[PDB]
Order: C-alpha cells, then structure tokens, then sequence
C-alpha cells in the first residue's frame, strides 16, 4: 500500500502494531517523567535490555567448555544460548519429525 | 536452495552458510534449509579467548586476537585445541539432534 | 604428532607395533593385547570422565599387555590382567594393578604399578626395572625371586624417576588415585618396592644402595 | 596492630588518572557483569568530568549502599570481570576504587536524599534485620512511598558491614553514611527488636501488608564443641565483633574499654572464604605474633578473591594447604585450661573428587588461638518457628521465588544470606532491590492499584 515497490518476504507487523508500539514509546516520555536517555546496549552488550547472542555470561560458559575441554560444559551454554526468547528467525522454529529415534551411535 | 532448484542447476554446485552459528541446532537448521557446510568464526575467535569487547578497529586487544601490536599480542592465548574442542563438539551436539529426528546423518 | 582420541572399547591389538608421534587416547576400556610389540608409540586408557567407577579396583585392559615391546609409553588408568608386560623389552607403563604373571620375562623398559600384584610376579625378569606401590607389605607373598630383588627406594635418582612417571600418568590419565599418592609423597613413597633384576645390579650406572 | 585502609583499590582525587584511562565503553560488559546493573560508563565519565555528584547520584540510583560496595565488592568476580581494558597492559579499571571516590566526595557535600511525590502510601510494612538486604529494599520501598520499619536484633546497624568486615576494609562511618540516606526517606529503625519470641510472623499479621526476612545467617558453624573464649577458642561470629566495636566509633556508644581482644602467640585460623580472611587480618592487628590460615581443600580452590586473599598474604599469614582434601580439624587439645593444639588429618582428592580424610596422617599444630571461619547458617530454632508458616527448602533456608523472591506466603518476601544463594553485599542489595518491586506490586493489589509489569 504504502512504499515505492521493495519486497517484504514477510509481511510483518501493520498499522495496528506500528500504532501500538509507536504510542507506549510516547508515554514513556510524557506520560511520565524522564531525566535522561538510557544507557543503550544496541552496538554493544552492557547488562541492558537489549539483549545480544553473545554476551558475557554464555561467553563464559563457551569458554570454559573449551578449555576445561567438558562436552558438558559445552552443554550448559548451548541450553544458556536455546532457552531464550527468540531473537533471530530460526528461533521460530521448532523440530519435529515423524521417525522415532534412533541410538546415536549409529 | 530453492531457484538453484528451480533451474536444475542446484547440484551443480554445494552451498555453505555462516552468520552466527553457534550451536547444534543452528546448523540443523542450516543443513535443512539447504546448507551443505556451516562457517564458523567469531565463536572460534571467542574460544580462541574473544570476549566481545569490540575494539577491533583500535589495535588495543585484551587478548591478543584481533590486534597487530607486540605486547598485546602476547596476551594470546589461543590453542589448536581449544578450537578443535569448540568444533567437536558442536558435531557431536548435532549429532545427537539427528538421532532425535530419528535420522543417521 | 598424530592423535587419535576415541570412546569406547578398543578390540584386541590396540596399539600393536605403534611406533613414535602416535599416541592413542581409549576413552572407555580396551581388551587384550593393548601395545602388543609396542615400538616408540604412546598408548593411554582410562575411564569415562562420567564413570563413577574408582579407577584402581576395576579392570580396564586385558591380557598379554605389551607383549614384546621394545619401546613407547603406555598409561592405564586401572588393572590390567593376565601376563601383564610379559616379554616387555622397553616400554614404560604405569598402571594401577595387575593380574598375575606380571612383568615375566622383561628385559627391559620400567614398569610401575600402583596397586596389588599377583602370583609369580617378576618371574624370569632378567632386566628393566619395576617399582610396585604396596599399601599391605604382600608383595612378599607374591613375588617370584629367583631372579631378581626387591627392596625400598634408597637411592633418590631411582625415587625420582618413580615420581616423575607417576606425574606422566596422572598429567595423561587424570587419574584421582595417582594424584592422591602424589600429594602424600613423603609418606607414600615409603610403600613401594623397587624390584631390580639380579643381573642388572651391578651393570648399572647409577647403583640402586647408598 | 592498627586498622589503617589497607584496600589497595582505595582513590585519592588522582581517581581522575583512571576516570579518564576508562574507555567508557558502550554496551559495556562491567555493568552487565554488576549484580545491581549500575551504570558504570556513565559513573565515570562524570568523574573524569570532575562532576562528582553526578557519578554519585547515578551509583545510589542502582544501588542504595554504592559506598559500601565500592569498597567491598568482589569486583574481579564481578563488573571488573568483564572489563575490556584487561586486554591491556594497565589491566582492568578498578571500577570499585572509582565508586567510592565518587561516593566518598558526596558523603562530604551532605545532600540529603528527597523523596519521589507519592504512590500507594503504605500500610505498614516491615522488615526484620538492619542489614544490605533490608536497608536496601527498604529504601526502594520508601522511593515508592511506603511507611517501613525495620526490626534490628543488636543495638547497632548495617549488618555484617558493621559488625564483622574489618574498619580497614570497610569503615563505619560508610555504613552509617548510607543509613542516614536511608532514613531521610523516614524509613525508622528500631534496635532492640528480634525476629523470635519478641516477633513473628504472625504477631505481624496482626496489622502488617507485607514483611520482608532480612536477618542473614545468625549463627557460625559447630566442631569446637562448648570451648570458650578463655580458652582460646573464638568463632568468626565471637572474634569479628569483637574487633568491630572496639575498632569502630560509631557502632556501639560504650567504649570497649576492654579494648581489643588480646590475642597472643600463634593463632590458627579455619577456613577458605572472605571470612577466614578477615579473622586472619584482624588477629594481627590484636596483636597475633603469627597466624596460619588452614584449608581443608587445596591452594587452588581457596573462596575468596585473589584481590582479599592478597591482603592476608602481604600480611606474612601462612597457609598450610594441600590437596583439594580437608587438612580436617580432628580435635582441639586444651592444656592449662588453655588451647595449646589442635589435631587435624589430611585429606587428598580421589578421582572422584570427593573428598578423603586419611586417619594415618595427622599434623599436630601448636596454636595458642583458634577462630573457626567456616560459615554461617540458621540454626536457632525459635527463630526458624517465627517464620511459620513459610516453606523452608530441604536446605533449611526460606524458599522463595528467585524472580519474585517471595516466601510461600505471599506476603512475605525474603532477600540476602537468609536465602542461602549468594553471598555479597551487592547481590544482597539486589535481593532487596528485586524484592522492593513484588511487594510493591502485591501491596497495591491491595489498594486495589495496578503496577505495569516493566517496573521502574
Ligand atoms: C567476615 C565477613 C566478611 C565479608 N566480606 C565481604 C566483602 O568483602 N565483600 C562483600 O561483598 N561481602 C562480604 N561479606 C558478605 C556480606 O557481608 C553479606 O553478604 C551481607 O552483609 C548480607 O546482608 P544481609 O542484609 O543479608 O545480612 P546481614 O547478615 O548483613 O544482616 C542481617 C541483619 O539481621 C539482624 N538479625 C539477625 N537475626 C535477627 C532476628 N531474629 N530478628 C531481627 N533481626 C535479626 C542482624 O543483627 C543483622 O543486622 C562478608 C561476610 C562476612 C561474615
Ligand atoms: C575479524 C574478522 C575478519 C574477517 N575478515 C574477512 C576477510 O578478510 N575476508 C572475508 O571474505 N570475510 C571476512 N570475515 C567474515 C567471515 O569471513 C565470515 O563471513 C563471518 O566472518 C562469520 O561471522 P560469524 O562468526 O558471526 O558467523 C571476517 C570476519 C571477522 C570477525
Ligand atoms: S566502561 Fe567498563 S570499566 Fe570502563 S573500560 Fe572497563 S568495561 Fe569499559
Ligand atoms: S556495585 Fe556493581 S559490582 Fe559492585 S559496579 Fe559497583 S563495584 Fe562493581
Ligand atoms: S575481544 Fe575479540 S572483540 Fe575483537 S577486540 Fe578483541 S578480538
């Protein structure tokens, strides 16, 4: 409807949601009473809202993973880094298939 | 994958991908969406001991990996090993997903 | 040079004729034959690092170990069995106990053992060396004398070389046990016996009295 | 024997040279890797600034007690851990020294702290202990505009700030530097009230919205046995204190006149952490011609942090310690109605890790004083049955919900050692912290108010 011609290989969020969104960042500055602007942990991780796939505490857990060489280590970062709320479209899917296991040795 | 498909072209060549694979899954996830191999670099920097603190472009590295100057540099302490752990065990973490989907590669 | 790690269970003949800038990491267990004529290669076996097993009172190698070596290393975190080192003519091997016939007919090579020993131990050993950690003053009972001797560590160049394999094992193997004795040294070292063939008594460089 | 400031991290203006070494760096790890998420880039480029107030105000904002912290904090563990800067040669900020400095020049302006306008005003709320915890949701809790008060057992406040961490470390007038903060919001305080007999939980309830369980961990750990003082033996319960009232001027009215214990001759000192640290610290300064600082566990697993462990260490205490095992305190051997030993065992760490006592070896150790730095824990009973009914973790600790930190009782919320899951001042202060915002929410339940969700 409303741009030039340029794709959009998903829509996404429309009007009603722009109009929402853009109306609870306003409040946010009249609807109340603010000081100064945030901090911001866009180009980079301080311990912010904006969150980031790589940020100090799974970085450890790699880390650590790696050097003391434990799988399981490795295993608690992996879990640090895959149970968090999506923030990248393949975290939008899941996995399901219809064979049942198989030993993971074969 | 798809139009590489669509033209029968797609076997033609093998396609990789990389941005942010960290994990098993992530790289399941590639591999079915069409990827035949996965790049791997910052996650093997940050083994090798990166530890985010984005001052690439100024040569002043806390650890001696992305930075020209001596004495930084001797800060390093990257290993063969610690890498080839990293990868050993993303594999072994795919593995274990394969056999979850019920498949044996 | 060349590493190999792998979990699991070894089939007999692992190591067999290894020579030099191999070493082989058995993560698991193995069977018989580990290091058959070893030849300047390293072998290394010992439990899986979520194995509540106590590493010195199980078994993890088999049998005719290291038959015939001449050279290379060999670590196991556990007792190995039957004919341990039989025929040994150079390899260095720790291990944390063993079957009987153990080191029979060596020639060659030392040979640690951290724990109880069988019957005939030493039999027709004409030459290596074997220290044996024996927190029960048994090994009285089961050692084959006719040719060779035991006694405890005295000179300290012996009491060393002890020692430092022993830190090779852990170091490898990350044994608890082995570390165990090594923060206790002073006091442990007193409960090994050196065993020093006859015929090598005198032929030796530094002697093992005084 | 003397508590001058021996922190190492401590600021004289010259905290201008490290205010501008900082690379006030965005998105900054240091300030994710703080428990109380202060806002470290900006803090201090107000201090290379020179604007001292403005840092000030910006580390009270997160954290009720930035002066104690400063100079407490565990900062390797914690924001300095992730300081970029320790890429390079000069090492990491010290972000605690720059705390207090900026601290420290606020306490010397004297503001007072005003109160936000208004909100749900405040059936009464309590809060059982004066510590970093309560302090700190109390706070937070009059920021919101709540009438609290706070139930102290001892006669003096602050927590363990004032009674066990050394006056080198941690002077008193800090502590009271903070309350008095505190108290502007008219949080009262009263001393001689106890979570026991006196009080509970449903003593409370008779007229009480909310309460918060700030008490910490009352009591030290057992082996001694009934052993006295006389004797010889004190616990870091008995000996801290001690040193606290007659080191520090605030805390208690009387002059001990006692003066500081007097301890003599070889004192040994039992255990890893901050604790056994402080007590070997402080025995010299009352005067211990040598003291031997004894692990159960090994050199490498030592609790405290390199930068406290350090402290001791330039202090010439000796640490007998070897093997991850217990040296284990089998006995303590009293001759002459005086502590003259104190058998011990080795202990080495068996693949599995788990710890051996070997009863063969044993070191006989000639001590003329023993302070036992184990722990703490709960363990008075009537004071564990003030809490009821409120669910108590196979721990025997109050459960509570990590997020929400409330009890089973929804009224009830409970924060700091008490909960048994961290043991610092900061994370203390941020169970307050997190707490303050529940009860807020479930006390405006009751006026009937809603609160967002984001919080703020
Ligand atoms: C020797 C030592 C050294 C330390 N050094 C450091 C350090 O360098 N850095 C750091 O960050 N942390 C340090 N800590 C830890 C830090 O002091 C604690 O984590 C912190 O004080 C816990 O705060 P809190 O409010 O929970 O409890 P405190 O334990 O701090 O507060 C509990 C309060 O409740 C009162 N109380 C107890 N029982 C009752 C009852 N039944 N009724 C009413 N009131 C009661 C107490 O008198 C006290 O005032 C140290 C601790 C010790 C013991
Ligand atoms: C420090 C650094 C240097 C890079 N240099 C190159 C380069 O010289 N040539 C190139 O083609 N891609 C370069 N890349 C990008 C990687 O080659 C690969 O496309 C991508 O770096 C992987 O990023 P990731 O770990 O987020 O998956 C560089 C990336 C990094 C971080
Ligand atoms: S802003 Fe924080 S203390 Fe300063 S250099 Fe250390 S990480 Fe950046
Ligand atoms: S309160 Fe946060 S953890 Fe302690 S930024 Fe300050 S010294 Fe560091
Ligand atoms: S930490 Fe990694 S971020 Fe770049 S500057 Fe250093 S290589």
């Amino acid at each position: 409807e409303h741009f030039p011609a340029m794709v959009s290989r998903i829509s996404g969020i429309g009007l009603n949601g722009i109009q929402k969104k853009v109306l609870e960042q306003h409040a946010t500055a009249y609807n109340e009473e603010v000081v100064a602007l945030p901090v911001g942990g866009f180009y980079r991780f301080r311990k912010s809202g904006d969150r980031h796939g790589w940020e100090g505490g799974v970085i450890h857990t790699l880390q650590q993973a790696v050097t003391n060489d434990s799988y399981t280590t490795f295993k608690k970062y992996s879990e640090q880094v895959n149970k968090r709320p999506p923030m990248q479209l393949r975290d939008l899917l899941e996995l399901r298939s219809t064979k049942a296991p198989v030993p993971v040795d074969e | 994958h798809q139009v590489l498909t669509l033209n029968r072209l797609r076997h033609r060549v093998r396609l990789r991908t990389d941005g942010g694979l960290k994990t098993g899954r992530d790289i399941v996830i590639a591999a079915m969406l069409g990827a035949e191999e996965f790049g791997i670099g910052t996650a093997s920097l940050i083994a090798m001991g990166c530890i985010m603190v984005r001052q690439c472009h100024s040569n002043t590295c806390p650890v001696g990996v992305c930075v020209q100057d001596d004495k930084l540099r001797q800060k390093f302490v990257g290993t063969p090993e610690k890498v080839v752990n990293l990868f050993t065990f993303l594999a072994e973490e795919v593995r274990e997903i394969l056999a979850g989907l019920g498949f044996r590669s | 040079h060349i590493t190999i790690r792998l979990r699991g269970t070894a089939g007999q003949s692992l190591g067999a004729f290894a020579v030099q800038g191999i070493k082989l990491e058995v993560m698991g267990d193995a069977n018989d034959y580990v290091g058959k004529g070893l030849s300047g290669g390293t072998i290394v076996v010992r439990p899986t690092t979520s194995s509540p097993l106590e590493t010195n009172k199980n078994t993890i190698i088999g049998n005719t170990v290291l038959y015939g070596a001449t050279a290379g290393k060999l670590f196991a975190a556990g007792q190995a069995g039957e004919r341990f080192a039989v025929r040994n003519s150079g390899a260095t091997v720790v291990v944390e106990g063993c079957g009987s016939n153990g080191c029979e007919y060596m020639t060659g090579g030392t040979a640690v053992i951290l724990g109880r020993v069988g019957d005939n131990f030493a039999a027709g050993m004409t030459g290596g060396m074997a220290y044996v950690y024996d927190l029960d003053d048994s090994l009285p009972l089961y050692i084959n004398d006719e040719s060779v001797i035991f006694q405890r560590i005295e000179v300290g160049h012996y009491e060393s070389q002890l020692k430092h394999l022993i830190e090779e094992h852990v170091t490898e193997t990350q044994s608890r046990f082995a570390a165990e004795i090594l923060n206790d040294w002073a006091r442990e070292v007193t409960k090994f016996w050196q065993v020093v063939p006859k015929e090598m008594l005198n032929r030796l460089e530094v002697p093992v009295h005084l | 024997q003397d508590f001058a400031e021996i922190y190492a991290r401590f600021s004289d203006e010259r905290a201008n040279e490290q205010a501008n070494r900082c690379s006030q760096c965005g998105v900054p790890f240091c300030q994710v890797h703080c428990p109380v998420s202060n806002n470290i880039p900006d803090w201090l480029k107000l201090t290379s600034e020179g604007r001292l107030e403005e840092a000030y105000e910006v580390s009270q904002a997160t954290n009720n007690f930035p002066e104690i912290c400063g100079r407490i904090c565990p900062q390797d563990r914690l924001c300095e851990g992730n300081c970029v800067i320790e890429q390079s040669t000069h090492g990491a900020v010290t972000i605690g020294s720059v705390e207090k400095y900026i601290n420290d020049t606020a306490w010397d302006q004297g503001w007072v702290k005003p109160r936000t306008p208004s909100r749900e005003l405040g059936l009464s709320v309590g809060v059982i202990g004066a510590g970093p915890a309560g302090l700190a949701a109390a706070e937070e809790l009059r920021a919101k505009g709540y009438e609290v008060h706070v139930y102290d057992r001892y006669d003096r406040m602050g927590g363990l700030l004032v009674y066990g961490i050394p006056g080198f470390k941690l002077e008193k007038s800090v502590v009271e530097r903070r309350v008095k903060l505190l108290a502007d919001a008219g949080v009262i305080y009263h001393p001689n009230f106890e979570v026991g007999r006196d009080a509970s939980l449903p003593e409370l309830r008779r007229k009480h919205v909310a309460v918060l369980v700030a008490t910490g961990v009352y009591k030290a750990r057992d082996i001694k046995a009934p052993g006295s003082g006389l004797g010889n033996i004190v616990a870091a319960l008995d000996y801290l204190t001690t040193s606290n009232k007659v080191s520090l001027g605030d805390t208690v009215e009387a002059y001990e006149n006692g003066s500081l214990n007097a301890a003599g001759k070889h004192v040994v000192v039992l255990g890893g952490g901050d604790t056994a640290m402080d007590c070997v610290r402080t025995a010299i300064r009352q005067g211990a011609t040598s003291v031997k600082c004894l692990y159960r566990r090994d050199r490498k697993n030592m609790p405290g942090s390199q930068r406290e462990v350090a402290h001791a260490e330039e202090e010439g205490v000796e640490f007998i310690w070897q093997a991850a095992p217990e040296g284990f305190t089998g006995d303590t051997v009293v001759t002459g109605v005086r502590a003259v030993r104190i058998h011990l065992g080795v202990a080495d760490a068996t693949g599995r890790q788990t710890p051996q006592v070997i009863e063969g070896s044993e070191f006989t150790v000639q001590a003329d004083l023993v302070i036992k730095a184990l722990g703490f824990e709960p363990e008075d009973l009537p004071n564990a049955f003030d809490e009821p009914e409120l669910k108590v973790t196979r721990w025997g600790t109050l459960l509570v919900d990590h997020r929400t930190k409330m009890t089973n009782m929804d009224g009830v919320f409970a924060a700091g050692d008490i909960v048994r899951g961290a043991s610092l001042v900061v994370w203390a202060i941020r169970d307050g912290r997190d707490a303050a915002e529940g009860i807020h929410a479930y006390a405006k339940a009751k006026a009937e108010a809603p609160v967002a969700v984001a919080a703020e």
